[PDB]
RNA sequence: AGGCGGCCCCCUGGACGAAGACUGACGCUCAGGUGCGAAAGCGUGGGGAGCAAACAGGAUUAGAUACCCUGGUAGUCCACGCCGUAAACGAUGUCGACUUGGAGGUUGUGCCCUUGAGGCGUGGCUUCCGGAGCUAACGCGUUAAGUCGACCGCCUGGGGA
């Protein structure tokens, strides 16, 4: 459509996959990518590593909107919730602020099944 | 002063995550901490606080 | 469970004091005979000087550097089924593998005179085609996929 | 959860992990424990001066 | 007892206190009786977002009418009744009095500049350790499995039941 030079980057992390979607203030997506859709399967799809590729695949789909400065919003408990922030900061962007919608730690879920020392 | 229904008093007993603080900084002499921790939850229903910071 | 054993420096060459050449004869040694390597040593560099050999300051040390191993792996485990991981090799290993890669690439098909089969490979060691390069890229296409969960 | 702090870079150092509470170095847990030790060692015994 | 939980205003049994007053053994337990439900189920109609026996499919395996994954009915909820069973567990039947200790709470009431992060008394509760006592040994320990008494039920090797 027409460039806007401002928006929000939403990182939504599940125990199997990670979604990276950039939105405008009118309440819609500009660009989306996922850790699975970045060519990852099984125990690789559920990594913080596959989420770092999703930032550069979202950067390839938001190209039309003229955005260089954006703020971050983190969602979900999954393993991709931290690793991809600094990778998006390396994809041709500047991060103005960081926020999250994390509950306080009482829900538990997914013991690590890996090392750990 | 001396009551929980004033936000400039109330904000001294809670965090930037909506949580209640330890007794060591409430001035309750460790004897009214139980009642103050309930008065802070009562402030949510008096339109002074949101029910959780994440919403 | 810790090997790491001793310390072994080996001897240099008797004619110029070379450390690389005195090691390269230990790759061409077969049946415990070093004489067969001394028929290939200097003669490959002098046969390169019949086709393309320009400058000899390092002899063949830069052909062994244009030959570039990168796709070495190890196996990681916590029980039965294992997980492959790539490894960043030391220059002493990178050199030891490059010395086999080129003499095994020169042995790939049967022909006359190993000094001449190696000179044909050293004339290629300025552009590196087919042998010692086409298998590398076909396994390097997993080199980051085998880092994902460490 | 905090950690909203705007560093564009991953740091090559430990700053908040494995050294303060819930193990290691402080508040150690499991990895073999001893139960006669608290009913054996009560007062020093050494440190004045070994040298 | 089972268990009880967002807040706000109600309806309401019990318990605890201080000064007085009025009773004058009114104290304990109880054969057979007479009564409480966590969850799931039923009797009758409503209500139906999660979720979920069954149902309906997929995967796995040589097989899988199971695990696991994807959909999903009864049910969960409300009224008027039924079911009366549980780790109902603190594996500790029920009434009182008697008893060297340590450490931490909950709530009345008396006297004090509370000139004390309250203090010293006096009442009712309540938690983690620990010594005398108990005991096959584990476990109990002033809220005892201790100590001295009152009362009601059951057991006598297990399989078979």
């Amino acid at each position: 459509r027409k460039q806007v030079s401002d928006g929000v980057a939403h990182i939504h992390a599940s125990f199997n996959n990670t979604i990276v979607t950039i939105t405008d203030r009118q309440g819609n997506a500009l660009g989306w990518a996922t850790a699975g859709g970045s060519g990852f399967r099984g125990s690789r799809k559920s990594t913080p590593f596959a989420a770092q590729v999703a930032a550069e695949r979202c950067a390839d789909a938001v190209k039309e909107y003229g955005i260089k400065n954006l703020e971050v919003m983190v969602k979900g408990p999954g393993p991709g919730r931290e690793s991809t922030i600094r990778a998006l900061n390396a994809a041709g962007f500047r991060i103005t602020n960081i926020t999250d919608v994390t509950p306080i730690p009482h829900n538990g879920c997914r013991p690590p099944k890996k090392r750990r020392v | 002063e001396i009551d929980y229904k004033d936000i400039a008093t109330l904000k001294n007993y809670i965090t930037e995550s909506g949580k209640i603080v330890p007794s060591r900084i409430t001035g309750t002499r460790a004897k009214y901490q139980r009642q103050l921790a309930r008065a802070i939850k009562r402030a949510r229903y008096l339109s002074l606080l949101p029910y959780t910071d994440r919403h | 469970r810790r090997r790491v054993i001793g310390q072994r420096k080996i001897l240099p060459d008797p004619k110029f004091g070379s450390e690389l050449l005195a090691k390269f004869v230990n790759i061409l040694m077969v049946d415990g005979k070093k004489s067969t390597a001394e028929s290939i040593v200097y003669s490959a560099l002098e046969t390169l000087a019949q086709r393309s050999g320009k400058s000899e300051l390092e002899a063949f040390e830069v052909a062994l550097e244009n030959v570039r191993p990168t796709v070495e792996v190890k196996s990681r485990r916590v029980g039965g089924s294992t997980y492959q991981v790539p490894v960043e090799v030391r220059p002493v290993r990178r050199n030891a593998l490059a010395m086999r890669w080129i003499v095994e690439a020169a042995r790939k098909r049967g022909d006359k005179s190993m000094a001449l089969r190696l000179a044909n490979e050293l004339s290629d060691a300025a552009e590196n085609k087919g042998t010692a390069v086409k298998k590398r890229e076909d396994v390097h296409r997993m080199a980051e996929a085998n880092k994902a969960f460490a | 959860i905090k950690v909203r702090e705007n560093e564009p870079f991953d740091v090559a150092l430990r700053r908040f992990k494995r050294s303060c509470e819930k193990a290691g170095v402080l508040a150690e847990v499991r990895r073999r424990e001893f139960y006669e030790k608290p009913t054996t060692e009560r007062k020093r015994a050494k440190a004045s001066a070994v040298k």
